[PDB]
């Protein structure tokens, strides 16, 4: 799998 | 809300050439913005990411440039998969995650006039109390295509177009007038104009309610 | 290969429910948050609602808020999407999709990469109907060269689909137009075919019209105009 930045935080 | 806004919304290529698509957005998303690849009623296939990655398993003619609210998606050496409907998605500023509005590559080919036909309404369909006319464009292209109904040389219905001929790449249209019984009865001339580019000059195909 | 199925679409009334369900397969469901994404009729992809993969936490699109509810249950690898009080801009083909991983797990990537095939929702007060088909009689209006245009309209019926054919299957030439929704939330279309000039004596041409819904079968016949 890829990984991508999180752009919106829980 | 990011609304994103693409151009140009029909793009008409052939095999081998180059498509170029924009995307702008009303305010920042960064490099945070996709390109999707769909086909109408199908499911989208990711292409692009953070403006110029390419996803796992897409091939190198796609290419992404841009940032903020100014981007592009670029293909070259088109290929027949590659037609079909273009969004971009920003993932920046978000909720809503927001698309655009889509880009069409359509199958390139040269001008061609539609036929223009009439159809009166039916018999069994009066009987009920409704009359409804259809005119059809058979095989034109390009796709735009001005269709007016003209009743008793008076401008005035609902039309649709199918998608581009599979042998042809044309398009087709159909539209249909409906009126009640009674005022289809009080006029006497129906006619449909058409205004294409592959026309010099407007075609009217018309008919006279009762003449033989 | 992702594979996500979904299911629970369909026609409804407007003010009442649906639920939608995701069926996912191909991949770590619980690893992964899900989306749902909405297409009406020739209009653009609309973002309609977010999970987290422990379905801990969501975001919706205001034009669903307090109306719709996404929700997830691991166990089954299904995702759902609860639907009240529908209204008729609510209809739309609905994809179900799951994002990719972040790196640190602290929030949402919005990476929507795989999605599944679509669940049609339509909501309408219109009462299932069946079409009423009438012909589109060849004529001196409808030939070009030694080619003519014969139809037939399949008017007010609902809901969609329907299907057409010509003389059983055994007609090139065939121009089955997308259906048009009227005013009256009714469907019509029309499907034209151009055949020889030369043939309307010998030969007989009929349009074969079903509409599933409403049962309806009907086999009319196109005679040349009189
Ligand atoms: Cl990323
Ligand atoms: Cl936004
Ligand atoms: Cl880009
Ligand atoms: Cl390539
Ligand atoms: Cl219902």
């Amino acid at each position: 799998e890829t990984i991508y930045n999180t752009t919106l935080k829980y | 809300e990011v609304v994103l806004t693409q151009s140009p919304a029909t793009l008409s290529l052939s095999p081998g050439e180059r498509a170029t698509i924009s995307c702008r957005a009303s305010q920042s998303v960064g490099g945070y913005l996709t390109w999707y690849q769909q086909k109408p009623g199908q499911a989208p296939r990711l292409l692009i990411y953070d403006a110029s990655n390419r996803a796992t398993g897409i091939p190198a003619r796609f290419s992404g440039s841009g940032s903020g609210t100014d981007f592009t998606l670029t293909i070259s050496g088109l290929e027949p998969e590659d037609f079909a409907i273009y969004y971009c998605q920003q993932r920046g500023n978000w909720p809503p995650i927001t698309f655009g509005q889509g880009t069409r590559l359509e199958i390139k080919r040269t001008v061609a006039a539609p036929s223009v036909f009439i159809f009166p309404p039916s018999d069994e369909q009066l009987k009920s109390g409704t009359a409804s006319v259809v005119c059809l464009l058979n095989n034109f292209y390009p796709r735009e295509a001005k269709v007016q109904w003209k009743v008793d040389n008076a401008l005035q219905s609902q039309e649709s177009v199918t998608e581009q001929d599979s042998k042809d790449s044309t398009y087709s249209l159909s539209s249909t007038l409906t009126l009640s019984k009674a005022d289809y009865e009080k006029h006497k001339v129906y006619a449909c104009e058409v205004t294409h580019q592959g026309l010099s000059s407007p075609v009217t195909k018309s008919f006279n309610r009762g003449e033989c | 290969q992702v594979q996500l199925v979904e299911s629970g679409g369909g026609v409804v009334q407007p003010g009442r429910s649906l639920r939608l369900s995701c069926a996912a397969s191909g991949f770590t469901f619980s690893n992964h948050g899900m989306h749902w994404v909405r297409q009406a009729p020739g209009k653009r992809l609309e973002w309609v609602a977010v999970i987290s993969y422990d379905g801990r936490h969501e975001h919706y699109a205001d034009l669903v808020k307090g109306r719709f509810t996404i929700s997830r249950d691991n166990s089954k690898n299904t995702l759902y999407l609860q639907m009240n009080s529908l209204r008729a801009e609510d209809r739309a083909l609905y994809f179900c999709a799951r994002e990719g991983l972040s790196r640190d797990n602290s929030g949402f990537t919005g990476l929507i990469d795989y999605w599944g095939q679509g669940t049609m929702v339509t909501v309408s007060s219109a009462s299932t109907k069946g079409p009423s088909v009438f012909p589109l009689a060849p004529s001196s209006k409808s030939t070009s060269g030694g080619t003519a245009a014969l139809g037939c309209l399949v008017k007010d019926y609902f809901p969609e689909p329907v299907t057409v054919s010509w003389n059983s299957g055994a007609l090139s030439g065939v121009h089955t137009f997308p259906a048009v929704l009227q005013s009256s939330g009714l469907y019509s279309l029309s499907s034209v075919v151009t055949v020889p000039s030369s043939s309307l004596g010998t030969q007989t041409y009929i349009c074969n019209v079903n509409h599933k819904p409403s049962n309806t079968k009907v086999d009319k016949k196109v005679e040349p105009k009189s």
